[PDB]
């Protein structure tokens, strides 16, 4: 009778019919990437068009539910995917133009290359290749040479393609009622219908600028310890007070500093915790590494693991003939088929990736009780933040020692902590800074406040303003560097991993409350300790069924993210660095150029 | 039974009543299928705005989680009437002395 009344009627029967077709969508598309055979890629591109073609098709009177005449929560956050009506919404030529699009930009994204100048006949591909050179390699030249010619030959290319990809994804966003494609993704943030928890979507600008401001701190003594490592390298091309080269960041697209850490290293005399030598005496394989990762859940007080779980997951990869993806990737199917397609070597990340790819699936577990559309994670930042929670209790030298890899006569002091810590300040350090400009940089562009001709030179003075970095080669309106990116070219967000290391901390230090463990962050231990997992299933089972900032709410009692777990985290480094720091300058500075003298 | 009433590809032989006007009494059984009308849109056995097909299908695979495999269920009903008792339990004999 009542449109909340017929709406639920309407949206109960979907939750059984979209369950049964993405579970199949999902099922074919993990025996593809698992298993390479010409069965499983039409099944995996037929139950994916079925499904995505399914909600198009009950989308016409799924729009016909508003939302004001509904008083019930869960109705209008299942409706509210379903009021989008996807490629319905734009017309037929800007929505087949936009598949194009994105198609293309995939395209030239995975069968792009660069080639060697020393050798011709050599030319590495992307993934890995161009990847892998720009990580190893310490050269000055060798850098620069993929790193300048892959934006002519891809990043010149893309300018037209991410001309489209500004305007197609407005035009839709602006039939969804929303400002520009940068607020479609403020949007996934959003929340309506609740008084008190209600999330404005112009909100997130400051929200995210209002930590960046205090991430600075940590990040200008790091910062300016890495440039001082690197000015002995190149005293020509960086200053003390100046911008770090984009070609030595470490990576293609200067994501991740992890690779510097061997010039960076705090103490040559002293050990760092690595359980990669560790596991080799231990003797423990792929299939005991989900084993005692199960151990730790039913410790802390999470659900356990089912048998269908640990059975057909996908632990390496059988030769060419049946190919699986190596790249660490836990899908979600459904009817709790859950399972995880990463490569399983002996390392210390792969028991920190175990943790990880298993955290998605123990957030996967405990909202399965809900309805289908309420199947989810509250945002895009909770899915892979999840995950890391698990892996940073787990490198504690308490439980390492517990399970056996961690020798007892192991020293744990002040000079074994900052080496490891910095090693993974380069990982979680580094990404945030370069996330928040990117994300940043496109909220603008979007919205039009950035012309197309000063595309690039608002970019590259927001990456010296940012990340204190300087273009070794003057790049002009052409180029696209955000283009490139495997986010921005398959329309994913690229933003999560800055909400992601706000989130994850933030998980970690409410849980050590109940843990009982103070201090920095990185000496908790959740293991053995069962209100650990108690208190975080209560959040993990809502999902975006209730409001992202209420499931936030219920642990660290905060609506938004904050640095403060970010800070005593590093503590033992931030202070280390603030010493060495005394004979450098703090900061940057943007007025500094390698080709400027 | 996920070993037996399960298959790849699903299974549709078994089905339920998601919509119902109402709640059924006990031990009532009800095979209608007349299409569950929401709103005040009429139905009339017709599929369109307010009017779905109440009956649905159990997606059954052995992949399936343990909470949602299928499972046989068998109850018993013990009704006891006013006309003399039928069914009675096991009577076992022992030896003769």
């Amino acid at each position: 009778s009542t449109i909340e009344e017929q709406a639920k009627t309407f949206l109960d029967k979907f939750n059984h019919e979209a369950e049964d077709l993405f579970y199949q969508s999902s099922l074919a598309s993990w025996n593809y990437n698992t298993n390479i055979t010409e069965e499983n890629v039409q099944n995996m591109n037929n139950a994916g068009d079925k499904w995505s073609a399914f909600l198009k098709e009950q989308s016409t009177l799924a729009q016909m539910y508003p939302l004001q005449e509904i008083q019930n929560l869960t109705v209008k956050l299942q409706l509210q995917a379903l009021q989008q009506n996807g490629s319905s919404v734009l017309s037929e030529d800007k929505s087949k133009r936009l598949n194009t699009i994105l198609n293309t930009m995939s395209t030239i994204y995975s069968t792009g290359k660069v080639c060697n100048p020393d050798n011709p006949q050599e030319c590495l591909l992307l993934e890995p290749g161009l990847n892998e050179i720009m990580a190893n390699s310490l050269d000055y030249n060798e850098r620069l040479w993929a790193w300048e010619s892959w934006r002519s030959e891809v990043g010149k290319q893309l300018r037209p393609l991410y001309e489209e990809y500004v305007v197609l994804k407005n035009e839709m966003a602006r039939a969804n009622h929303y400002e520009d494609y940068g607020d479609y993704w403020r949007g996934d943030y959003e929340v309506n219908g609740v008084d008190g928890y209600d999330y404005s979507r112009g909100q997130l600008i400051e929200d995210v600028e209002h930590t960046f401001e205090e991430i600075k701190p940590l990040y200008e003594h790091l910062h300016a310890y890495v440039r001082a490592k690197l000015m002995n390298a190149y005293p020509s091309y960086i200053s003390p007070i100046g911008c770090l080269p984009a070609h030595l960041l470490g990576d293609m697209w200067g994501r991740f500093w992890t690779n510097l850490y061997s010039l960076t290293v705090p103490f040559g005399q002293k050990p760092n915790i690595d359980v990669t030598d560790a596991m080799v005496d231990q003797a423990w394989d792929a299939q005991r590494i989900f084993k005692e990762a199960e151990k730790f859940f039913v410790s802390v007080g999470l659900p356990n693991m089912t048998q269908g779980f640990w059975e057909n997951s996908m632990l390496t990869d059988p030769g060419n003939v049946q190919k699986a993806v190596c790249h660490p990737t836990a899908w979600d199917l459904g009817k709790g088929d859950f399972r995880i397609l990463m490569c399983t070597k002996v390392t210390m990340d792969d028991f920190l990736t175990a943790h990880h790819e298993m955290g998605h699936i123990q957030y996967d577990m405990a909202y399965a009780a809900q309805p289908f559309l309420l199947r989810n994670g509250a945002n895009e930042g909770f899915h892979e933040a999840v995950g890391e929670i698990m892996s940073l209790s787990a490198a504690t030298p308490k439980h390492l020692k517990s399970i056996g890899l961690l020798s007892p006569d192991f020293q744990e002091d002040n000079e074994t902590e900052i080496n490891f810590l910095l090693k993974q300040a380069l990982t979680i350090v580094g990404t945030l800074p370069f996330t928040y400009m990117l994300e940043k940089w496109r909220w603008m562009v979007f919205k039009g406040e950035i012309p197309k001709d000063q595309w690039m030179k608002k970019w590259w003075e927001m990456k010296r303003e940012i990340v204190g970095v300087v273009e070794p080669v003057p790049h002009d309106e052409t180029y696209c560097d955000p283009a490139s990116l495997f986010h921005v070219s398959n329309d994913y967000s690229f933003i999560r991993y800055y909400t992601r290391t706000l989130y994850q901390f933030q998980f970690q230090e409410a849980l050590c409350q109940a843990a009982k463990h103070e201090g920095p962050l990185h000496k908790c231990d959740i293991s053995n300790s069962t209100e650990a997992g108690q208190k975080l299933f209560n959040m993990l089972r809502l999902g975006k069924s209730e409001p992202w900032t209420l499931a936030l709410e219920n642990v660290v009692g905060a609506k938004n993210m904050n640095v403060r777990p970010l800070l005593n985290y590093f503590e033992p480094l931030f202070t280390w660095l603030k010493d060495q720091n005394k004979n450098s300058f703090v900061g940057w500075s943007t007025d500094w150029s390698p080709y400027a003298d | 039974s996920n070993n037996l009433d399960s298959k790849v590809g699903g299974n549709y032989n078994y089905l339920y009543r998601l919509f119902r006007k109402s709640n059924l009494k006990p031990f009532e059984r009800d095979i209608s299928t007349e299409i569950y009308q929401a709103g005040s849109t009429p139905c009339n056995g017709v599929e369109g705005f307010n009017c779905y097909f109440p009956l649905q299908s159990y997606g059954f695979q052995p992949t399936n989680g343990v909470g949602y495999q299928p499972y046989r269920v068998v109850v018993l009903s013990f009704e006891l009437l006013h006309a003399p008792a039928t069914v009675c339990g096991p009577k076992k004999s022992t030896n003769l002395v």
